[PDB]
């Protein structure tokens, strides 16, 4: 990782900074609110 | 860093940042130039012994 961070096959002695410790994302999800006020249309559907 | 700074955790537009490429490595350099020589600065002064 150090090594293609600077583009190169030899590093010199000494201390670099890499690429940071992310971790990647392995789903994704959706969520949205409805628990209450029902349409109704059952009068119309239970209707003689 | 470089990708985190201007759009983290987003890899749709990372992708985008190799476009520029070479300007943000430019910056890394820079500042990390800056940190090496604060610690030149004390060792001046303190350590005359």
């Amino acid at each position: 990782e150090t090594k293609c961070t600077l583009k190169s096959f030899t590093v010199e002695k000494g201390i670099y900074q890499t690429s940071n410790f992310r971790v990647q994302p392995t789903e994704s999800i959706v969520r949205f609110p409805n628990i209450t006020n029902l349409c109704p249309f059952d009068e119309v559907f239970n209707a003689t | 860093d470089c990708t985190m700074y201007i759009c983290g955790d987003s890899t749709e537009c990372s992708n985008l940042l190799l476009q520029y490429g070479s300007f943000c490595t430019q910056l890394k350099r820079a500042l990390t130039g800056i940190a090496v020589e604060q610690d030149k600065n004390t060792q001046e002064v303190f350590a005359q012994v």
